RNA sequence: AGUGGUGUCUG
DNA sequence: TTTTTTTCAGACACCACTGC
């Protein structure tokens, strides 16, 4: 199939419409805008009737097959849509997706929306049979190092003037929150029809919504950015994240750091990285962290992490978020006191 | 004020025009611009904090939508239809307590009411308070209606915890986030309310009430009515302060402040207060431990203060900047030891008192 | 005074309350929409039941002393009291304060009521179509199209039924996106042309109000509401907005081939083919040749039925794919012995109608073959 | 399978007889009560009579029917599930019913098939002491006449605890009900009676079930005072008795 | 109303 | 490239499908 970013989708849609469109990724906003563009282009070429379905173990597949095979009294040119579940094309769903891949026709246009597909796990069969004459659209959230240029492009295409300061403020409050970021730009356009956004204008009309995953917290710890890591920790506290997930995500990299710092006396860090199968972008930040106050924080932090783990897993009142703040501050070149470490 | 003062300040004082709303200027300005320019989204999700006006803003927006003078940011005065929202009932404006009617059947009836024409107003406006409580199937039905809503239907959703709303609902709703009111705004609105109620008030009592409100204007209004209750139709500073102290539960922070300052009589007075309130003592020790731990983390890095403790920011700063880390370490160790030995004491009260006595006796 | 002096037998009150109850009984949107509205006026009792969209009113004659009062009382409790009291018991209900007293021979009840000023009433509207019609004609008009209505479709206009007043005839139209049912009958009177979309609930209640006697069913339609008078029962229902799909366009424009057969044989053949039709991808295939009609379906079992010699045909050999539900419902609604279908093309839709009775016409959009 | 070679009691009983015997007592059982001995029906055998007793500590129901065959006195508690499913399978009154009760399990041969169940270990209470021992007030009424009046009163009854006050005066009976909404229902009925004015407040569902169990035309109620129980039965027989212990509200 | 499932939150 | 969670016990809340 044609693998495509949202940038050229319009162009591809102007070239022609394929049998099936697969909108995949973890970003609600990018998927939604891609689906809207696809539906508008389809309606331009006569696809008037729409449908929606949620791919679920309790869905009625017979209705989908009936509407795909049969035609309607009006608006014969029809389109169909399916929301894939959180996990993806379950093993009980691949066969019926294959049937749909057989039950299609040039009259119908299929839209597939859901999270990213683990291609290493799921491939061929359904995937290749669509790949015959289909389009894959990858709509994933831009990361922190990439978000500012995305926001600049969005401001340019919405006819706004964003300076670097407003851009970084917007990139600060809204991460993993591209939907609310676009809504914030829309609200700022509504607030001032001038279209010129400065620092105070965006600063006043913005909330610290954000959305982080424990990987962001662990990366912030490895870079040793105190404010960034603490902001991430507060955000996962407010979001309601399970602290034990944070514990495991930090523990994996912390034990890797302990192993690397212990073995670095006999082997350069490059061969250790190769031994443990760690990737290059990970390699850079882990090399930055390994020579940043090591051999003391790597056992003191393991001690504090064990304290948090046992306290979390014995009682039911939790109250481990402050201890996680202690960890966030220990691994960022801000030494703590033995009083809180030992307990 | 009213015909015998039974009518509550909270409900009697509710905005009827956009200008009577206290400074939630963001949503008001954006909505006024959208209404005047004709740029209308299908749904207008409102959110924020309790008692900061999201239901008031939604009601005023419904009034502006269905007013016969046209889509205006300023609903007029008489406009019988535009009046029916406040006094009596309006046919086309449906107000649903989504907390009372969470079921997919109760919302099914109204989503089947969607396709019928509005009686008088232009828009079949829906005001769904506490929208986060609809079940999964109620949310599915609401989303299905939000995909292709008719041009005569608008949805107004208000909630306090939007995180429970699905992303599918949030993508179709232009969420307007309301920020917790400042102490100045709350104090000014309370001043205006009391001045127009012909209620004798002292300036300091208003600031005390605003600080005690925790950013919610309705909290300030309820505390104000209660303060008038504690007295005879006058909001006196002494009565308000006594009422606030009676309602006060911030014992651990005051205990840490007085223990670090080495103020034995104040510490014992605060322990007496915590005893008279029937406050758990192990919980008191845990709160003091958490406060000391947070003070230390702030001393390490100013970013350790999250948005969960915006009420007690300044004091924390004052304690973190002025107290060396050695003293905080010693006090944390002392209170940890005391909480460890709390069960084996004459009673919890004496155990907490003795732990605080040790912490004072350290004098480091 | 406060007492809405009221006195009637049970025999003349059980059926009117049973009619007025309607949708009441469950959880209402507003707490008052579970209470029947009782009104006394000019020697008549008015029973009213409202759902904020439907309005059922019953009139009962008063031949005993009465007082002009009105109040709303819980529907289920009042009905349970009314039927609980013995046969021929002269109910005497009066009012005082906020409680109304029900009385019978050697029995008393007290019920909590709400004011009549708060109970909703559907606003008066101007009517453009004043229409009167016999009972059986309306019964057939509804029954011949109710099957083809949408089932909670996302398209509002698909739900409900279309009423068209054209010249001397009234027409009922129903569509679900794949079927079309049209029933047009003369009414003996001239009316202005008008088009109205009636919701599913209104159609169901219209079918419900039908009596086995001879009473002129009076239909009065405005721009946003429909009203039906049947004896002393009055029904008001608001309408569904939008545009109904123009049934004239979906009607096969220029048919050229046609099959003629009977209702019972086709019914049996399609019922037999249904068993060999999978629920997944439900449908049938019709092989049509000269005086030949073979009905099969898609199924892994790969079965077949053949009754080709029971049909008359004069066109070319070709195939059209219907669905089990569509054809079964259409033939069931076509009770006449003879039946015929207009095959135009495999892509185009097919008309089912009687050999000489074209008033009830159905249009089925086939599959893609 | 059948290791219960010896049985304590044996019955060759008509199906209709036990159908009435259970139907006249089933509604008074206890469902998932903490008193495990009350979560069942007591079959009691004495002389030629078999009795079913069911109580939940708020109502007692006893029903006795002759058999003709002399049997030793015995007591057994059949749990709720066993007796309910035996009642369900007890159809086709033409075929007789065989009953085989041992010390630990019960068997019922219905038609051609066999049913097996276990027993409740506890010992059922003595119902003779629950029955009032000095009924000084006796009143009579019509079963349907009384029942319809109770139903009409129960229409406006407290939905949580369906309770009515029954007053007895000279040749007159009064049933008064109210709900938390103060909706008052009052029914007055003509009875034959001789005694003193007395009020007693008891549940409505229990009395209605008692009346439905007695498919008769004349009903006799026996009462002692406002605080003790009421013994309801029919006036055409003494084979079925019911004890309703009132509320103190 | 009985039964079974999903899911979320409290220690 | 992906990479993400202990537990036993209990309390609600909603939504089939049944059964009258
Ligand atoms: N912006 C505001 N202006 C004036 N009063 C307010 C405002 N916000 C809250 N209130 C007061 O609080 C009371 C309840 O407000 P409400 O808007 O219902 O809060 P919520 O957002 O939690 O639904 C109102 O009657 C009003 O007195
Ligand atoms: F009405 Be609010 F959300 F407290
Ligand atoms: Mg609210
Ligand atoms: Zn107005």
């Amino acid at each position: 199939m044609i693998r495509l970013y949202p940038e050229q989708l319009r162009a591809q849609l102007n070239e022609g419409l394929r049998a099936a469109y697969l909108l995949l990724g973890n970003d609600p906003l990018l998927l939604q805008e891609s689906q809207d563009a696809v539906r508008q282009v389809a309606a331009a070429q006569g696809f008037e009737e729409h449908h929606t379905f949620s791919i679920d173990p309790n869905t009625d597949w017979n209705a989908i097959f009936s509407l795909c095979q049969a035609m309607s009294l009006f608006a014969s040119r029809q389109t169909l849509l399916l929301l894939l579940p959180e996990n993806g094309p379950n093993a009980a769903i691949n066969e019926q997706l294959l049937t749909l891949t057989g039950l299609l026709h040039d009259d119908l246009l299929l839209i597939v929306r859901g999270n990213k597909l683990s291609k290493a796990q799921e491939n061929a069969a359904w995937f290749t049979a669509l790949a015959n004459r289909s389009v894959q659209v990858t709509c994933q959230t831009p990361e922190q190092a990439q978000l500012p240029r995305w926001v600049a492009a969005r401001a340019k295409q919405l006819n706004l003037e964003l300076d670097d300061a407003a851009n970084q403020v917007l990139c600060y409050c809204y991460e993993g929150n591209l939907l609310a970021l676009a809504q914030a730009l829309e609200r700022l356009s509504l607030l001032w029809p001038d279209g010129k956004l400065t620092l105070p204008r965006v600063e006043q009309a913005v909330n610290d919504a954000a959305h982080f995953t424990p990987f962001h917290w662990v990366d912030a710890l490895l870079m040793g950015k105190s404010k960034r890591a603490l902001h991430i920790l507060q955000q996962l506290r407010l979001e309601g994240s399970e602290p034990v997930i944070l514990l495991r995500t930090l523990q994996r990299e912390l034990l890797l750091l302990v192993n690397l710092k212990r073995q670095s006396a006999h082997t350069p860090l490059r061969a250790l990285f190769d031994k443990h199968r760690v990737w290059q972008n990970r390699r850079g930040m882990m090399g930055e962290a390994l020579n940043r106050l090591s051999q003391t924080q790597l056992r003191q932090a393991v001690q504090l992490l064990t304290r948090t783990e046992l306290t979390l897993k014995q009682d039911y009142g939790q109250s481990v978020w402050a201890e996680l703040e202690g960890l966030s501050l220990l691994l960022c070149h801000k030494p703590l006191a033995d009083v809180f470490i030992d307990g | 004020g009213p015909h015998m003062s039974y009518q509550v300040l909270a409900r009697k004082w509710r905005p009827q025009t956009f200008a009577d709303v206290v400074g939630q200027e963001h949503v008001l300005t954006a909505l006024a611009n959208g209404l005047s320019l004709g740029r209308i989204h299908h749904a207008y999700l409102f959110s924020g904090t309790r008692g900061v006006g999201k239901t008031s803003i939604a009601r005023l927006l419904a009034k502006g939508l269905n007013c016969e003078t046209g889509i205006t940011a300023t609903p007029c005065g008489v406009c019988d239809n535009c009046r029916e929202i406040e006094q009596g009932r309006f046919v086309d404006l449906i107000e649903i307590d989504a907390a009372s009617r969470t079921k997919v059947e109760d919302t099914r009836d109204l989503l089947d009411n969607v396709q019928y024409a509005p009686a008088r107003g232009r828009f079949k406006v829906y005001l769904i308070d506490e929208v986060h409580m609809l079940s999964r199937h109620s949310f599915n039905a609401l989303l299905k209606t939000l995909e292709e809503p008719p041009e005569h239907v608008k949805f107004l959703l208000a909630t306090t915890d939007p995180q429970k709303l699905p992303v599918t609902i949030l993508s179709r709703c232009l969420q307007f986030h309301l920020k917790a009111l400042d102490v100045e705004q709350i104090r000014h609105q309370l001043e205006h309310i009391l001045n127009e109620e012909h209620i004798a008030h002292e300036p300091r009592a208003l600031q005390l009430l605003a600080r005690a409100a925790e950013g919610s204007l309705r909290d300030a209004l309820s505390l104000t009515d209660q303060a008038i209750a504690s007295g005879d139709g006058q909001v006196s500073t002494q009565a308000v302060s006594a009422m606030l102290g009676t309602l006060d539960d911030d014992q651990a922070l005051s205990l840490v402040e007085a223990m670090v300052e080495a103020n034995g009589e104040r510490v014992m007075a605060l322990i007496n207060e915590a005893a008279a309130r029937g406050i758990e003592w192990e919980a008191l020790l845990v709160e003091m431990l958490g406060l000391l731990h947070r003070i230390a983390m702030v001393q390490l890095s100013p970013a350790a203060l999250g948005n969960d403790m915006a009420a007690i920011e300044l004091r924390m700063r004052e304690l973190a900047r002025t107290i060396p880390p050695t003293d905080i370490q010693l006090y944390y160790q002392t209170l940890l030891i005391g909480r460890k030995e709390l069960p084996y004491a004459p009673d919890r009260r004496m155990g907490v008192e003795m732990t605080l006595l040790r912490a004072l006796a350290f004098h480091p | 005074g406060p007492h809405m002096k009221f006195t009637v037998e049970r025999e003349h009150l059980l059926k009117p309350l049973q009619q007025v109850s309607g949708p009441l009984g469950g959880r209402p949107t507003l707490p008052i929409l579970g209470n029947l509205l009782l009104q006394v006026a000019d020697g008549t009792l008015s029973l009213t039941g409202t759902d904020l969209e439907m309005e059922m009113v019953a009139r009962v004659a008063l031949v005993q002393p009465h007082e002009p009062g009105a109040t709303t009382v819980p529907a289920r409790k009042f009905f349970d009291i009314c039927r609980g009291l013995p046969e021929g018991a002269e109910i005497a209900v009066q009012l005082e304060g906020e409680r109304m007293l029900v009385r019978s021979g050697r029995s008393r009840f007290s019920l909590s009521t709400l004011p009549a000023a708060d109970f909703p009433n559907l606003d008066d509207w101007q009517s453009e179509v004043e229409f009167t019609l016999p009972q059986a004609t309306m019964k057939r008009l509804i029954e011949a199209t109710q099957f083809s209505m949408a089932h909670q479709d996302v398209r509002y206009y698909l739900n409900g039924m279309l009423f068209e007043t054209e010249g001397e005839e009234l027409r009922t139209v129903a569509t679900d996106g794949h079927r079309l049912a049209v029933c047009s009958m003369p009414i003996g009177q001239s009316l202005p042309s008008h088009s109205v979309i009636v919701p599913r609930k209104g159609v169901i209640e219209l079918m419900r109000m039908l009596d086995g006697g001879d009473n002129p069913l009076r239909v009065q339609i405005g721009s946003n509401n429909i009203r039906a008078h049947v004896g002393d029962f009055i029904f008001t229902s608001k309408l569904v907005d939008g545009r109904f799909p123009d049934y004239r366009r979906v009607l096969p424009k220029n048919p050229d081939k046609h099959l003629e057969a009977g209702c019972d044989l086709l019914k049996q053949a399609f019922a037999r083919a249904a068993i060999l039709s999978n629920e997944k991808f439900r449908g049938v295939r019709l092989y049509v040749s000269e005086n030949q009609l073979k009905i099969t379906a898609n199924n892994p079992e790969q079965e077949e039925a053949e009754e080709i010699l029971d049909v008359t045909y004069s066109g070319a050999e070709m195939e059209i794919g219907f669905n089990v539900s569509y054809v079964l419902d259409v033939l069931n609604a076509l009770k006449c012995e003879n039946v015929r279908m207009m095959l135009t093309d495999s892509v185009s839709s097919v008309q089912i109608e009687d050999a000489a009775s074209q008033s009830a016409a159905y249009v089925v959009m086939p599959m893609r073959l």
